């Protein structure tokens, strides 16, 4: 279903720019606590 | 053995392996993971 | 160290949002049942349950949006979505009405899950657990209320729906069916929310008008820290006055708050046993020496006699939309009516 | 046996202001449910 | 200072707001579905 | 305290105050009886509530 | 006869109301 | 005072958090929007559109009156 | 905006009040318009 | 002093006069017992089980005689109707004076234990202070109650010796004491199967005997012990007050929906039978079998049972009672005489019509008469300017068939308007209204008072186990909070909320 | 009017029982 | 039988006034 | 006006005997006149 | 209904017998 893609992909789209800009602290922290 | 009790049974059984056993998992993880230090 | 006792350090941490191990019974089961009122009024129907639109979806706003309890032909069937109306279908299980028993039983675990909090809380940080105790009156409530009266009654359809103009529906059904007006119990609850009320006013305006002059600025907040040893309002100047305006005054502070809780909790009790009575039609509906006489005496009117003509009229008017399984076809010769209206 | 006096045996206070409270709320249940009782 | 980002807050915040928003936007769309 | 004859009988059952296992014991065990209890109490609600349908009898006065 | 009944109860409560005020434990600073 | 966590004026006064949030707010409210508007929250939750509270079959209520086949009833009633 | 690194908490606040009551408003607009306007 | 809400604490850490308090209670229960089935007894009609059954007397504690098997009096009556029965000694006299008897000597045995109080049973050997085992006394008394479950199940049910416990028929029309046979399928979870009562007494007994004697051979372990604070007896009261209300929701519940364990020949129908129509279905089922057999109307009308009609009469439907309408059923309609026979209301173009039954929710209900396809043909109807409908105009006869009014037929309006009233209310009786001088409102049925009563003391044990519960788990801080308390409440100091030793220092 | 003839049996005692209660509470207070 | 009908509240009252009365005054004694 | 503690305040006593005689007393008189409150 | 209340007032009689016997103030020589 089309309509799935299209109400998914806004959440993906959220998703991945959140963790294209936090990624790097998100890494950093899930070391800190091993 | 009806469709009834079969579909209890499955309750029971996505019950734990939704809610309680990963729950349990997650929490036994973060506990051992993130302790206090005394 | 144990795992038990590690997960225990985990769980009462002094974090921003406390878990604690009521946290595990509380957050799922209080998300579940805000999610699914949520959801339910937001997008849900209830046109196979009752023949209404009770979502955001359908057009209907804030007032008029409801979790509508199930239908009346499943009796107080849990209406699990597995279980055996659904079928395991979500869509299926949305019309019924599953969302109303859906977000009921976890409101009710979610409900139990704070009260669990309360004692922990109280427990962990070395206070008594009377927050607790005064949260039975609101426990009650929903016990006697979203429970034990549609257990009571045929189905779960007759429980109030979780909306606003669905509790209204509710109320005025219980006047109009049960005369819940006239039941003292119900009364004592009257008594004791706006006994709490008038106690939560006085109170606040009492040591708002007795407090010392401990600041310089007229901020008078300013003037209080929590570390202080003495009083910040004068006892001795609010019992003076409420005991020349209204004859008597508090004398004792912890005999105040004790009132204070005490009021609104035992109100709601009162009421919860009145709610119970109602479950099985145990009504205050009438008053058998008024209507023996206005039987034989076609003279004598009261005020409770005129409530019984009112709660008839709007008992034959609402029932067929109310009530729409039954099938109720009352022509509009036998509507109760007074002149010209 | 013997019969030995019991050392649990401890007073029962009500003073007046739960007095008042106490005729106040048992005065006011009374008018409540007085006309139920009636019916 | 340096302080964590992913915390229990953090993710007791998002279970409640992000379906917020979603379904504000949700609404805010059934505001133009004409009859 | 007096000295009965029954008293001197009963005295063995109450001899035992405060003994402990130490740590959790039978707590595992304890446990899963109390899962068990609540899904035979779950079962039986089902059974009662008409949500849990078996064969061979019908929830009905008739049976 | 009920309105004996009646009138014995508010009757009640009400000199329950003036015996509190007038015959009230006196508060105290001590 | 601090229980540990960022404090949330710090949070929300921040470059970074808002050029991650710019872009999650506004389209988690576009989702929202596409589910409402592409029509898929009616099939979701069974829902009517206005034009199927009533069938060309059915002009009355329907009241489900099923205690267990309530699919096959929902499907006459449409 | 007028520091290092940061925007004022209260140009934050004025954007997410403006924001909120614009949904608010366009929640009492559909009151008037498409479904639930009784037209 | 005390406060007068506290009174009873006086004897909370003395265990012998806690026995006596407890006998004290027990004999003042078995002498309500005893009293309430002698003021019963004394005021019970035995004269028509059919239509003047215990249900419609008030009789609160006679079913509960009845349920395990005591129907007979000593006068010579029972409640199954039967007449010269020898009960002996246990009759509903000889069990109330039991009651009574034994009442007197727990209140004996009370002023005994008030007064010794100080036995050496009660104080540890090893301190020298009043000390209960309460895990050891949980142990023994769990396997007393097993024992006693697994006898009652296994003797008293099964009829191996005992007279068993009360079964009918689906309607209500043949109950009496049987022995019944365990059933150990999944029917026994059948609530409205007997057997499944007599085999979970025998299974939940022998169950009861084996944890009985876990409990008394295998001490509690320090962890729980800690946890739920297991030498106060405050926790024993908590758990005890929360086991107890559970069993009373679950009692009430029972009552309300029918059970083996409540049946309707001793504590009325159920609301969901008038609800449902099951009494009516039945009634139909019968008449249309006479029917096929190929008997007329009065034929097939006059083999209903007299009892299976005033079942189906919403007077005795236990939701239409009021709170305060206070009494027996024979209060409100009277003391049913005879059915009338069954309508058939017939318009004037041949057509028959049904009056719509009043639902228990309903004070009054217009009366509204539809035909096969569910056409409203016929009412009464409260404006007559503009009425269409009405009796009057539409020619509505009415013909009794069975009954005192058999073969007869009504067609003046105002007796065909009083026949449809009646028939609003299902099947028709005429009453005796002048022996309790009757005010005409429905009252409720034992069955809704036991579940009325038991649902609100449910509710209300609900806040005693929190209460209790509360009391036990704070024991400590009951006076008050610590003096201090600075430190350890500030937010952030400690990593764990409570704890000293893991402050963070920073 | 034709009310219950127990009504007045049972408001007076429901009034009087526990008056009596607190009144022998009261009066016995500082023994 | 057809008795007064208000022979039971007379008969409660005659006994129970000053049954309370006593029971007053005994429970006070001492103070 | 000054309100002034009266010194011929005098306890009233009464002891367990006069109680279960006044008790007997009462509940014979209630015996005896009960038939005729009846009639 | 009468007979409840002489029944209550006869056994009010005979349990101010029995209190009186059974829990009378001992006689103390003193
Ligand atoms: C404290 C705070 C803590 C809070 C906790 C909140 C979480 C609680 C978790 C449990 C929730 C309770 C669910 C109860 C479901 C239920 O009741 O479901 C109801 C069922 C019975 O089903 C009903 O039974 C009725 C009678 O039927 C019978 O009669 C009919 C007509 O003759 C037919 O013959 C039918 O086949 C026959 O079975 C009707 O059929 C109804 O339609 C049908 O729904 O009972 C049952 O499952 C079980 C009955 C025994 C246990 C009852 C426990 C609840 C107490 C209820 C009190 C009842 C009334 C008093 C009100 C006041
Ligand atoms: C051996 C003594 C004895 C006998 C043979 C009887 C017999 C009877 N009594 Mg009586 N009674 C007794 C002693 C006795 N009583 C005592 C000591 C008291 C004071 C407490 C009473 C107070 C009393 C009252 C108030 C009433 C009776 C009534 C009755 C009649 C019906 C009982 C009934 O409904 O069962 C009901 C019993 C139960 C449902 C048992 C509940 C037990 C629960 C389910 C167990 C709790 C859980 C358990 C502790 C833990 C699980 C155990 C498991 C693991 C094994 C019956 C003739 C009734 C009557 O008809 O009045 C005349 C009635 O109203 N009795
Ligand atoms: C829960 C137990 C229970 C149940 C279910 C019943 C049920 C029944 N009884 Mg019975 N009875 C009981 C206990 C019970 N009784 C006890 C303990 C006694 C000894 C006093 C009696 C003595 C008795 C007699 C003499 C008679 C009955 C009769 C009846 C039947 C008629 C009901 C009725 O009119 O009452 C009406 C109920 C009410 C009006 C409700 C009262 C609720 C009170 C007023 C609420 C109090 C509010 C509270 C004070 C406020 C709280 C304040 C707050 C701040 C805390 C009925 C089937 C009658 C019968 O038919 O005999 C065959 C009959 O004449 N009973
Ligand atoms: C079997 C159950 C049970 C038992 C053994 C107890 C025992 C106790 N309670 Mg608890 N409690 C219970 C259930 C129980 N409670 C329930 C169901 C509730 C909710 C209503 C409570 C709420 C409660 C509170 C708030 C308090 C207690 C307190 C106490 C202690 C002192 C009692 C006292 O002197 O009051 C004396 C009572 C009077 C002088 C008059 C009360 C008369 C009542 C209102 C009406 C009469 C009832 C009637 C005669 C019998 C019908 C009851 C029956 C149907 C259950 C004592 C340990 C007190 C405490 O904790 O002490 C430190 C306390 O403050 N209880
Ligand atoms: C001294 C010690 C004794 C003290 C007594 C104090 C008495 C107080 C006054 C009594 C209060 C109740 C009066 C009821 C009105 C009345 O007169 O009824 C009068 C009724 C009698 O009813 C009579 O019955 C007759 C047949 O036997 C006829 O039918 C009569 O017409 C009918 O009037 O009295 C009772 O039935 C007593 C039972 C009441 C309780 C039953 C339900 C139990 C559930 C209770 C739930 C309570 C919840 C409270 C929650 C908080
Ligand atoms: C919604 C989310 C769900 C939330 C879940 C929360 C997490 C689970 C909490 C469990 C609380 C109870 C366990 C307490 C610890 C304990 O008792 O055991 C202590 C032991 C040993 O611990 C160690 O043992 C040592 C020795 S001794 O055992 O004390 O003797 C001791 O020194 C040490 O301290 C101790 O750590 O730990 C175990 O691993 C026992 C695991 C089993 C415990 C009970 C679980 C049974 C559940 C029933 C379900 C199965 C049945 C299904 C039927 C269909
Ligand atoms: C993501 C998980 C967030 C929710 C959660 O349960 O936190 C559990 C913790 C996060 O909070 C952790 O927990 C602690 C704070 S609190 O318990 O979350 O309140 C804190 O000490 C720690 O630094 C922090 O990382 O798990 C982590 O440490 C994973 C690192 C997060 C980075 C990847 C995402
Ligand atoms: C500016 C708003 C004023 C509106 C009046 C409402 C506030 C006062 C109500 C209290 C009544 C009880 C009186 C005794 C209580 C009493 O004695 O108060 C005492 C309290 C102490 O004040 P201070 O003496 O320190 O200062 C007040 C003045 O003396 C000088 O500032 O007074 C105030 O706090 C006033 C602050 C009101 C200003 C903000 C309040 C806004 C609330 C209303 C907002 C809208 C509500 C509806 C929205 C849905
Ligand atoms: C049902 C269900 C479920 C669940 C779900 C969930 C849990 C979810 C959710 C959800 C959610 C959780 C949602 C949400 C929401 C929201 C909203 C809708 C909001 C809102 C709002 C508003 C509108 C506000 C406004 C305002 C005001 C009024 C005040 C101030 C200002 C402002 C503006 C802010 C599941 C899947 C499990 C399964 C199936 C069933
Ligand atoms: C001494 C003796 C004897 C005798 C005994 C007797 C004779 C008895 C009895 C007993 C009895 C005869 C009893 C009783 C009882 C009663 C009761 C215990 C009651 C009650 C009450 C109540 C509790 C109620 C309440 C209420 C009310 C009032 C209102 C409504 C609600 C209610 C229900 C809450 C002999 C010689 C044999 C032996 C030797 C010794
Ligand atoms: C409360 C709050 C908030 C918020 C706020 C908001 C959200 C807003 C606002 C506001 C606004 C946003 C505003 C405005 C303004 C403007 C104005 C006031 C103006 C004017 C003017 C005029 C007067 C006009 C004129 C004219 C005319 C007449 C015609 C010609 C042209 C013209 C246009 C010139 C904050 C956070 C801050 C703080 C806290 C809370
Ligand atoms: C805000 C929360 C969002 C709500 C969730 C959105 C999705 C809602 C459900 C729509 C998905 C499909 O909708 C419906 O799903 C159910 C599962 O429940 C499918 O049901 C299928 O699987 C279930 C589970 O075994 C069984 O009933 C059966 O095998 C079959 O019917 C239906 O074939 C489909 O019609
Ligand atoms: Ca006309
Ligand atoms: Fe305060």
């Amino acid at each position: 279903d089309w309509r799935v893609i299209v109400v998914v992909s806004p959440l993906l789209i959220a998703a991945t720019w959140a963790a294209i800009n936090i990624g790097a602290a998100a890494i950093r922290q899930l070391q800190d606590v091993l | 053995m009806t469709p009834s009790l079969a579909n209890f049974l499955w309750s029971l059984v996505l019950g734990a392996a939704i809610v309680l056993i990963p729950a349990t998992v997650g929490l036994i993880f973060i506990s051992q993971k993130d302790k206090i230090t005394r | 160290r144990g795992w038990f006792d590690v997960l225990d350090d985990w769980l009462k941490r002094d974090r921003f949002v406390f878990i604690g191990w009521s946290g595990l019974l509380l957050f799922p089961c209080a998300f579940m049942a805000l999610g699914g009122w949520l959801t339910g009024t937001t997008f849900v129907t209830s046109w196979y349950t009752h023949g209404l639109a009770s979502s955001y979806l359908e057009g209907a706003n804030f007032l008029t949006v409801a979790v509508s309890s199930p239908a009346d032909a499943f009796g107080h069937s849990l209406l699990f979505l597995w279980g055996p109306e659904a079928q395991g279908n979500l869509t299926r299980w949305f019309q019924i009405g599953g969302l109303w028993p859906f977000v009921a039983l976890h409101g009710a675990f979610g409900l139990i899950g704070f009260m669990l909090r309360q004692f922990e809380i109280s427990r962990l940080v070395g206070i008594r657990p009377y927050n607790a105790i005064a949260f039975s009156g609101p426990i009650a409530v929903f016990v006697s209320v979203f429970l034990m009266y549609p257990l009571g009654q045929s189905s779960w359809f007759f429980a109030p729906s979780f909306g606003v103009a669905g509790i209204f529906r509710f109320i005025l059904f219980l006047q109009g069916f049960h005369n819940w007006t006239l039941n003292p119990f119900h009364m004592m609850g009257v008594a004791g929310i706006l006994g709490g009320a008038l106690l939560c006013a006085i109170h606040g305006a009492t040591v708002e008008n007795t407090l010392f002059e401990d600041g310089e600025d007229s901020n008078t907040f300013r003037a209080f820290e929590p570390t202080q040893a003495e009083e910040t309002y004068s006892m001795v100047t609010a019992n003076r006055f409420w005991s020349q305006i209204f004859g008597i005054a508090f004398s004792n502070k912890r005999w105040l708050h004790f009132f204070m809780l005490f009021v609104p909790v035992t109100g709601l009790w009162m009421s919860s046993v009145g709610i119970v009575g109602l479950a099985l039609n145990l009504r205050a509906y009438d008053f058998v020496s008024q209507e023996l006489r206005a039987a034989e005496d076609p003279e004598f009117e009261t005020f409770y006699t005129k409530n019984i003509l009112l709660n008839e009229g709007m008992r034959a008017w609402m029932a067929p939309q109310d009530q729409p399984h039954e099938n109720f076809i009352f022509p509009e010769e036998v509507l109760p009516r007074g002149n010209a209206l | 046996m013997d019969r030995n006096s019991n050392p649990n045996r401890q007073p029962v206070e009500l003073n007046r202001t739960s007095l008042y409270l106490g005729l106040l709320l048992v005065a006011v249940l009374g008018i409540l449910f007085s006309s139920y009782f009636f019916n | 200072v340096t302080y964590p980002i992913f915390t229990v807050r953090w993710l007791a915040v998002h279970t409640l707001a992000v379906p917020s928003v979603f379904f504000v936007g949700a609404i805010a769309a059934m505001q133009f579905i004409q009859r | 305290a007096q000295r009965t004859r029954l008293g001197d009988i009963l005295r063995p059952l109450n001899s035992e105050y405060g003994k402990v296992v130490p740590g959790w014991g039978t707590t595992p065990v304890m446990g899963v009886f109390m899962a068990l209890f609540l899904v035979f109490l779950l079962i039986i609600l089902q059974i009662y509530n008409s949500s849990l349908i078996l064969e061979g009898f019908s929830v009905d006065w008739a049976g | 006869m009920e309105s004996v009944a009646y009138i014995l109860v508010l009757t009640m409560a009400l000199a329950v109301l003036f015996f509190a005020i007038a015959f009230r434990e006196p508060p105290r600073i001590e | 005072g601090t229980t540990g966590e960022r404090p949330f004026s710090d949070i929300v006064t921040s470059i970074r958090y808002w050029v991650i949030h710019s872009i999650t707010i506004p389209m988690l409210f576009i989702a929202g929007w596409l589910f409402v508007s592409t029509g898929l929250a009616y099939d979701a939750f069974g829902t009517p559109r206005p034009d199927e509270y009533f069938t060309q079959t059915r002009q009355e209520l329907p009241i489900l009156q099923e205690r267990y086949d309530i699919n096959q009833e929902i499907q006459e009633f449409n | 905006m007028f520091a290092e690194g940061r925007i004022p908490l209260w140009v934050v606040g004025v954007v997410a009040g403006i924001g909120a009551i614009g949904v608010l408003g366009l929640f009492f607009y559909g009151a008037y318009a498409g479904l639930g306007s009784s037209m | 002093g005390l406060p007068w809400y506290r009174v009873h604490t006086v004897v909370l850490n003395d265990p012998g006069r806690l026995i006596s308090v407890h006998l004290m209670h027990t004999a003042l229960v078995a002498g309500w017992a005893g009293s309430m089935a002698l003021y019963e007894l004394a005021i019970f009609d035995s004269s028509d089980a059919v239509l003047n059954p215990m249900w419609r007397q008030g009789m609160f504690v006679l079913p509960f005689m009845a349920r395990l098997g005591v129907t007979s009096s000593w006068n010579g009556w029972s409640v199954t109707g039967e007449t010269g029965l020898d009960p002996g000694f246990w009759s509903f006299e000889g069990v109330a004076a039991a009651h009574i008897v034994l009442s007197g000597l727990l209140f004996l045995a009370a002023v005994w234990h008030w007064v010794f109080w100080d036995l050496e049973l009660f104080v540890d050997p090893r301190t020298g202070e009043s000390a209960l085992d309460l895990p050891k006394m949980f142990g023994i008394h769990l396997f007393l109650s097993g024992l006693l479950c697994f006898g009652f199940g296994a003797f008293h049910l099964t009829g191996v010796w005992g007279p068993g416990m009360w079964v009918s028929d689906p309607y209500g029309l043949t109950g009496h004491v049987q022995p019944v046979a365990p059933e150990w399928g999944p029917a026994g979870f059948n609530p409205f199967n007997p057997g499944g009562v007599v085999a979970h007494h025998i299974a939940a007994g022998i169950v009861g005997i084996i944890a009985g004697l876990f409990h008394l051979t295998v001490r509690p372990p320090e962890r729980l012990y800690k946890a739920l604070r297991m030498g106060n007896i405050e926790t024993v009261l908590s758990s005890s007050i929360a086991a107890v209300f559970f069993a009373a929701f679950v009692v009430a519940g029972t009552m309300w929906y029918g059970n083996a364990t409540t049946p309707i020949e001793l504590f009325g129908p159920t609301r969901y039978q008038w609800d449902k129509g099951y009494f009516q279905e039945e009634i139909q089922r019968r008449v249309d079998s006479q029917l096929a057999e190929g008997a007329s109307l009065s034929e097939a009308w006059s083999t209903i049972p007299e009892k299976l009609a005033f079942y189906d009469y919403v007077g005795n439907s236990p939701a239409k009672g009021g709170l305060f309408r206070t009494g027996a059923m024979n209060s409100g309609d009277g003391i049913a005489q005879e059915w009338i026979g069954h309508p058939i209301f017939k318009d004037k173009e041949g057509r028959e019509l049904e009056v719509r039954r009043m639902p228990n929710f309903f004070e009054t209900f217009p009366v509204i008469m539809t035909d096969a396809d569910g056409v409203v043909r016929a009412d009464i109807p409260f404006r007559r300017s503009e009425s269409k409908f009405s009796v009057e105009q539409t020619g509505v006869t009415v013909s009794f068939y069975g009954g005192a009014l058999d073969g007869q037929t009504f067609s003046n309006p105002s007796d065909v308007k009083k026949f449809a009233r009646k028939a609003q209310l299902g099947e028709g009786f005429d009453f005796d209204t002048e022996t309790f001088n009757s005010d005409g409102v429905f009252r409720t049925s034992p069955r809704g008072w036991f579940t009325f009563g038991h649902a609100v003391f449910a509710l209300l044990f609900f806040f005693g186990h929190i209460w209790h519960g509360s009391r036990t788990l704070f024991r400590d801080v009951f006076a008050g909070v610590d003096p201090g308390l600075e430190e350890q409440v500030e937010f952030g100091v400690f990593a764990k909320v409570g704890d000293l030793s893991t402050r963070k220092e920073a | 009017m034709q009310v219950n003839n127990l009504g007045f049996i049972a408001s007076i005692l429901f009034v009087l029982v526990p008056t009596v209660f607190l009144l022998i509470l009261f009066i016995q207070t500082g023994k």
